[PDB]
């Protein structure tokens, strides 16, 4: 029930995925980026 | 006309040219911009209506 009422959409990506095993992210939003 | 179709186009290499010089099309004038010269410019998206 997460992805319900997808409206207006400005962009869609899939991509190949990834992964006692650490998984470490770094998100960043600069310049629009 | 009323129900009228709507894509998007984002993130993608647009090419033009090819829509040019297939020649099938009665009516072609360009506003806003020059026909062959809007191939050089960049837009966050385009609506094909």
């Amino acid at each position: 029930g997460v992805y319900s009422s997808a409206n207006n959409c400005t962009f869609e990506y899939v991509s190949q995925p990834f992964l006692k095993n650490l998984r470490e992210f770094v998100f960043k939003n600069i310049d629009g980026y | 006309v009323y129900a009228w179709n709507r894509k998007r186009i984002s993130n993608c290499v647009a090419d033009y040219s090819v829509l040019y010089n297939s020649a099938s099309f009665s009516t072609f004038k360009c506003y806003g911009v020059s026909p062959t010269k809007l191939n050089d410019l960049c837009f966050t998206n385009v609506y094909a209506d």
